[PDB]
């Protein structure tokens, strides 16, 4: 399944439609990125402006002919609130020299994998860089998953708590420091069922493992 | 602080009349334009009347003009909507709202039902029970708002109260369930509190296993 | 008399994504446009006035734009609690008029429904009707199919379904289906089964009981 969208390239100077291009995009997007708008740019014309928005099946693009086409270039740096750099990326867009390229989070560039916008402040989600110029911007992010490693040994309660298996398992995605055995029942040894059950504290098991009782099935 | 509280919704026969009221507090009422907006079962919003702060200006859409009238009492800080020659299509939730253009505060709504049918109170039946699911079946009531809570509103985790469905008999019916630890059954008592104000019916049904 | 139209009945978006709700006025209304958010079970809440102004307390992720005839509400960094119907409204002139409402739902991992079934109570059999209930709890894709099979024979015309709105924390749905039957018809058959198909099931799942046990 995908979405059919008509791109309306309009020359506001000529006050004429220059082209109406049908394209296909993912079914759950409502904003088409500049790279698509300029991929299907009719020959001789340059991007001036578009709000990207899919409006009853149409995207409106203001374009202009006989002008120089230049890249707007954006160096985005993603930092975590303590100043450490997650990643850096450069994205570009080409349009009419001196007009405004608007880079919008999630359409023209994405957050690092595993991260989200930080909840510690308000920041901009759109960055405007004129074509023919270069700009920088730092976006502040936070990890999506706060899981920690915890050492666990499964231990046979009917044989003097002999170690059956163990390892380091990721738990506590919310990051509150508490985890529940539902999060590690995936790992119980094959011939065994988990008998020791409930909540447990992450900080206590980064060095010595938590021993959880297990017994042989049937 | 701003609060708007409507009342007077009821079941009314076609051709009837009914007056709605809205008690306003938390702000200088006589300084604001005020309005009424209704929401039909299909969830569409329709503006029905507006009045200026001093009452000098009133405005209505054609669907209601000549049948509905808006007034205020700036001594009691109350907004009114009188309705006459009511039609089936006036059945809606009526909201009181502040200002007369956009609406920056809304009340909770009161419910108007225009119908020839008669009030009927619900029968309440238990849906008897890792986790266990139990619930409550609220069957064959007519005027629409029924409210259902568990344990006097204190149990909300895992509760699902389902939208009312219209049976072919013209009567509504509805279920509410909740999921709990199975080991709590036979210790904890679980009560579904059903209130159908249109019939002044209030039931507190214990749901237990068997 | 100025009409406003929302062409999107339903939009689906993931947490952290962007979503743009559109509104088209039948005449120029300048910026005299407002937006509202109605969460389920709640009354409408005011979000934007004059096209682009937020009320105090409305978070920055709600952005309204437009002028003339084309208006837009953009929710950036969508949260699972942003699910709601979103309404635009023109107040450039009387009559004040609303768009039809755009329902914004959250996308999440497929989730398989947990299925329960409830025999009719003895209070209800005493009065002459038998209602058998099937609950499908906490699933995603809203799309699902319930089939009532009596003594291994599929029914129709004596079932009604109801679906909750999407849960605001997890992003799941629940469904209730009722099989209504006369007390006469009820104690004629023995096996009552609820057949459930859904995207999270590789095959239909059936819960059932024998009348009496
Ligand atoms: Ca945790």
């Amino acid at each position: 399944e995908v979405q059919n969208v008509k791109i309306n390239y309009y020359d506001e100077d000529a006050e004429k439609q220059v082209a109406e291009v049908p394209v296909q995009v993912s079914i759950d997007t409502s904003c088409v990125n500049m790279a698509i708008l300029t991929r299907y740019m009719p020959e001789g014309y340059a991007l001036v402006s578009s709000d990207c928005i899919i409006r009853d099946g149409y995207v409106y693009v203001s374009v202009k002919k006989d002008v120089e086409i230049r890249e707007a270039v954006l160096h985005i740096t993603f930092e975590t609130p303590n100043g450490e750099v997650v990643t850096t990326e450069t994205v570009t867009a080409e349009g009419a020299d001196g007009e405004d390229a608007v880079f919008r989070l999630g359409v023209d560039f994405n957050l690092p994998t595993g991260y989200k916008l930080s909840n510690d402040r308000d920041q901009v989600t759109e960055i405007t860089i004129p074509f023919g110029s270069t700009g920088g911007h730092t976006m502040v992010v936070e990890k999506g998953d706060l899981s920690s490693i915890v050492k666990i040994q499964f231990v046979d309660a009917e044989n003097n708590d002999e170690v059956v298996a163990g390892g380091d398992y990721f738990v506590d995605g919310d990051g509150d420091g508490i985890f529940h055995t539902r999060e590690i029942t995936e790992w119980v040894p094959e011939g065994y069922e988990l008998q020791e059950v409930g909540d447990f504290q992450v900080e206590l098991y980064k060095e010595t493992p938590l021993q959880l009782s297990v017994t042989k099935i049937k | 602080e701003v609060k708007l509280e409507e009342s007077g919704g009821d079941l009314v026969k076609p051709g009837g009349s009914l007056k709605l009221s809205c008690a306003a507090s938390g702000f200088t009422f006589s300084s604001y334009g005020m309005s009424w907006v209704r929401q039909t079962p299909d969830k569409r919003l329709e503006w029905v009347a507006t009045i200026s702060s001093g009452g000098s200006y009133t405005y209505y859409p054609d669907s209601v003009k000549g049948r509905f009238t808006i007034s205020r009492d700036n001594a009691k800080n109350t907004l009114y909507l009188q309705m006459s020659s009511l039609k089936s299509e006036d059945t809606a939730m009526y909201y009181c709202a502040r200002r007369g253009f956009y609406f920056d505060y809304w009340g909770q709504g009161t419910t108007l039902t225009v119908s020839s049918a008669s009030t009927k109170g619900p029968s309440v039946f238990p849906l008897a029970p890792g986790t266990a699911a139990l619930g409550c079946l609220v069957k064959d009531y007519f005027p629409e708002p029924v409210t259902v809570s568990w344990n006097s509103g204190a149990l909300t985790s895992g509760v699902h109260t389902f939208p009312a469905v219209l049976q072919s008999s013209g009567l509504y019916s509805l279920s509410s369930v909740v999921t709990v630890p199975s080991s709590s059954l036979g210790t904890q008592t679980y009560i579904c509190n059903v209130n159908h104000k249109p019939s002044n019916t209030k039931v507190d049904k214990k749901v237990e296993p068997k | 008399e100025t009409t406003v139209t929302q062409s999107q009945k339903f939009m689906s978006t993931s947490v952290g994504d962007r979503v743009s709700v559109t509104c088209k006025a039948s005449q120029n209304v300048g910026t005299n446009v407002a937006w509202y958010q109605q969460k389920p079970g709640q009354s409408p809440k005011a979000l934007i006035y004059s096209a682009s102004y937020r009320y105090s307390g409305v978070p920055d992720r709600f952005t309204g734009s437009g002028s003339g005839t084309d208006f837009t509400l953009t929710i950036s960094n969508v949260q699972s609690e942003d699910l709601a119907e979103y309404f635009c409204q023109q107040y450039n002139s009387y009559p004040l008029t609303f768009g039809q409402g755009t329902k914004v739902e959250i996308k999440r991992t497929v989730a398989a429904p947990s299925v329960f079934i409830f025999p009719p109570s003895d209070s209800q059999l005493k009065s002459g009707t038998a209602s058998v209930v099937c609950l499908l709890n906490n699933f995603y894709p809203r799309e699902a199919k319930v089939q009532w099979k009596v003594d291994n024979a599929l029914q129709s015309g004596n079932s009604q379904e109801s679906v909750t709105e999407q849960d605001s924390k997890d992003s799941t749905y629940s469904l209730s289906s009722t099989l209504t039957l006369s007390k006469a018809d009820y104690e004629k058959h023995k096996v009552y089964a609820c057949e459930v198909t859904h995207q999270g099931l590789s095959s239909p799942v059936t819960k059932s009981f024998n009348r009496g046990e």
